[PDB]
């Protein structure tokens, strides 16, 4: 056995570790389930692409642009708010 | 001086899992969106940049490597959309 | 920066090396772009492999395989017992 | 004169979150393993498939669409494996 | 021919929106479905990005956080215990 | 809250192949066809191209060795599976 | 009369898998690999048909919805590629 | 050893998987989770990260690139969830 | 009443290829307009429709099958994005 | 030697939109339907994702530049044509 | 609602292949034709690789392959004829 | 009393491509330019449809499925630009 | 070696750059796989933007728009001329 | 203006400008369209693959692999016979 | 010493194009094939390759970038499947 | 000059546009055609090749990258098909 490797930043690695181990999968078997569908598919099998975002943030997105957003006059009231208490300063 | 704070309804939602983490992980979103309500430059680990679709001028920053915001500054409001993990919002 | 490495055997890691050869990259090349979509998509975008066997259900099809399971006498015994008494 | 019962010591603690459910649910549980018992073809809706992946030997039907079951018929034995959702079974 | 029936309760946001963009594309529904099915297959998994839920997991964490977990004295001491000695 | 129920046609074949794939994925079947119609909304489209089987590499290396005329004889199907099946006959 | 039969090497180690299954579940594979082997029309359910992709004139029938059975006949020999589900060959 | 130690009758459970380890892996164990004890960063090789979605309010460390601990400091306390492979935890 | 019409510096350049059609077609633009503006309801050949891509709100009419308008209402303003073929706007 | 006919039902909005597509590429209709025949066949598939038509990159620009609220006003109809259409009325 | 047909003549060989792979997939041969209108439509443009013809070239190749061109004396009176002085 | 007619130099020498065809094709073209210096509708299978591409103010109909007209109609003048195949006219 | 290159405009290079960013390739990575894309399909695998004009239609076009056509009574008297007595 | 330029081999450079040149694109035009493509979409549009043949090149490859090909003794009689005596040696 | 030589109906309709470019450039489609026939290895600039799909074994070399030949050697047969453009071929 | 030389009347009406160009890029032109003409190997960014498909028989080189000669030698004869842009030759 030889290896398959890349070189990758600390975010790009830690980001893709998330949603590796989330998956279920080692960062070596997903690597591996890459390399395996490349090779049966003559293929990398999807599309390369930035990230787009999903209905639920496109909604949010279009109810800001709409100006139907809820105010807070501080960083701190909103996180009082939205945390119900558990963070009332910072 | 500061912008206006506005969040979205689904902001909201999301702040429902993000009050499950630690105090010391609230603070820090905290931190992050109070450098954005005063226009300041985020650091380097906080990966902020555009987002490259029809998407009106949306941002994205890590506030960790699998936490992101997506956020815009509008006028004097700055406008927060979701946060959440990749998997929630892409 | 830090890696993103897994050991493969020589077989695969040439037929990998060829395919990515034809599309014209490398395959640190390829495997960043897998990462980067994985980070983008927020998920696998194409179809995972059928799973590593599911230990618990494998060591109840063992024991059972083994002629090691619990008679019961009964569905209704069955179900007094294992809801033990709820039906 | 049906088969013979048998279930793994996993089916039985599978069957603590079984017991969790309502008297209905419980009931068509039965129902379904008095069916088998007697070697009579489930509803279509049960989708009683033999396995080829993992549990190749073994096979499975739904109870309900989230709920099943998997079990063999093994000489003149019924064995019932486990019983549960499709995630903590597979 | 023997045909049934695959169905699933859906939001009906998501119905109407799933709809019209099945409108936008030239097909039905029902169509996409089918198409979506015979893909699992023809492919032997889902071919696109899924969710992963654990119930052992979710049963332990919840043990936690409802303050239900096991003390021990010491990291050593816990080893000791959960080793058997090792 | 209001709830639909989105359908389609298929045969018993495909309803019991495609129900094995998403058993073995850990997914009930609603639960895939919600997930499908919830990507097509997110994508604005289908997010995979549709085509055919397609042979994986140990199926066309399989091929390629029968192709090649390097197969094993068996001299009847009884002694293939009794071969095969290590005597479970 | 019949044609010589013929296995590959990887379908002697996907009957790896095929044993583990009931007495019967065999018997109905060598059954159909019986009938192909005479030249006999598949059943319905088998929904016996060339496979238009890059497969070189092989076939797939199903001795079970999830259970495939790639093949040809090439002069007078059967030639049997792969048994297995349709995650194990596509 | 500031923060006292909880762990979960799950844990116990895996602990009996990761008996069988060596001697070196399992003292690596206990080592990590000294350092989570004491407060201490862990080791880039150990990626440690908060985990999103169901599991929020959670963290995994990689002990092994295959071997995860899911943990978290809540209050004063150090609460050890769980230990296996990522195919096991999640 | 009336909304405000609005529109953009490309609708703008847009015109530049719009105006060499024949007055009668451009005429017939203008109706479009005239009827959007005053919320009317478009006719069945117009096609109009709300568009499910990244549009933010954003909507499509065929003022001719091949002379699409991209428009929206915000507020009490009609907003036109861009005029012209599927080539030029897709 | 034989042929046949391959055909669809389509509302005339389409075919008049997918016929200016093709004539604005340089092919008839019925050879650009041989034309994703035999590009299916070739592929064992639709060698193209199936999506909803999204904006491209000045289509996009224009639609921000709405958003951020900074379009150009116009009076009326009348005079937004005149002038847009320099003077063509 | 005002529909219309969009049809092609194709050979036997050809329809029978598009048919089986269509089949494949899980569509009929006319929502398949139906779903590449609509993507052309949606694209603006084919979306996969075509062919380009050009009929004046095709008649200058044809002219010189039926050995119709002009001949020149050498490339500088050849450029003097053609550019006019230049 | 019908329309003026007009025909541009590049259109008589698309002609002679035209008369090389059989007198049932050129008479079909003769009848199309009769029907649209009457102002009549044509019929759908010429698909008639204003142009919105580089030649945006003309108008083109299908006299064959690969034989094309590019015309308009600007004041009483019905003026013909070029006939022949789609890959000669754009 | 040899190259294939064209000149942008400064902002589409900056957009290009971008996107090629989030994918996790470089500018030079992308336009190569392009090209082996190109010769692999024999063919532009997407959807081209409307042609150059054909210079012959528009000349046509702008004999037309400039009023330089030429008239005919009929359509039976122009096809009597430009077939050359065919119709 | 800048420069997107990549380095490549001759073979690529002549078979890329072949393709090209026959689409009666420059290289520089289709590199735009391709970089212009990719910022339209957000990404490429087309999966990455390695070549595969059509349906021409895949029926003389099961004519050879069936035995049904056309034998020739020498490379020159077949030269003779497929140029129809253009080429009769070497 | 030899190969035989076998060649699809393709093959030989692919030289009729063949026929048509000058006399060089069919003796240099000669002389690789004659090459090939000998076993000997191609020059570097023939980019000689197999396929990486079920294509059997066939391999691609290029006569010119722009010259493609399909082909494989099978026991002791050169069998001959495409000879064109990618184009053609792919 | 050892070749004689034959050009097309379309070479001689593509001339009348190559005239509109500085004097530099017509003595280019004939510098180009003179290398053919004494039968000399072009530079590599003439890119030299030889033509596929419906023009296969035939050659292509760059005079420059947007200036395309197609032309052959046949028998003892330079024959110069067209000379433009690759938009305006294919």
């Amino acid at each position: 056995t030889e290896m398959l490797s890349t070189r990758i930043d600390h975010d790009t690695k830690i980001a893709f570790t998330n949603v590796c181990d989330e998956m279920g999968l080692s960062t070596s078997q997903a690597i591996k389930l890459f390399a395996k569908a490349v090779i049966n598919h003559g293929g990398i099998p999807f599309e390369l692409r930035v990230p787009q975002p999903n209905e639920v943030t496109a909604s949010a997105i279009q109810e800001l642009v709409e100006g139907k957003g809820h105010k807070a006059e501080s960083v701190e009231a909103m996180l009082n708010e939205l945390t119900e208490g558990k963070v009332k300063h910072v | 001086s500061m912008y206006k704070l506005e969040y979205s309804t689904q902001f909201k939602k999301d702040f429902k899992k993000i009050t499950k983490m630690p105090i010391s992980d609230i603070i820090e979103v905290g931190n992050v969106i109070s450098k954005l309500q005063r226009g300041e430059k985020l650091e380097p680990k906080n990966v902020d940049h555009p987002l490259t679709g029809n998407w009106v001028g949306f941002r994205d920053c890590h506030i960790k490597p699998d936490l992101v915001l997506i956020y815009r500054v509008f006028n004097d409001q700055l406008q927060l959309a979701r946060i959440g993990s990749q998997s929630d919002l892409f």
